């Protein structure tokens, strides 16, 4: 059984695609979006009050 | 008409470290004293 023999198989061994989990990005958290103001309403409202 | 070995066959782009920087929205908060007088 050492005559060897014939690797004749033409290898088409594709990959399949890696999952990927999408992440929610968050670029302004609520807190900054909230101080991204001159004027609060709540503050004037309370000094106000 | 003559078979011949017409058929040829022939047989990572920038990797590097990144930092991302957003621009900045934050209002910029300073102390201010109010003098006042109150005549009632």
């Amino acid at each position: 059984s050492s005559i060897s023999t014939v690797d004749s198989m033409i290898a088409l061994d594709i990959d399949p695609l890696e999952n990927t989990d999408f992440r929610v990005l968050e670029l302004y958290s609520q807190k900054e979006l909230r101080s991204s103001n001159v004027f609060d309403l709540e503050e004037i409202m309370r000094e106000f009050n | 008409i003559r078979f011949e070995r017409n058929i040829v066959c022939t047989s990572d782009l920038d990797e590097g470290i990144m930092v991302v920087y957003k621009r900045n929205i934050v209002a910029h908060t300073f102390k201010v004293r109010v003098y006042q007088k109150v005549l009632t």
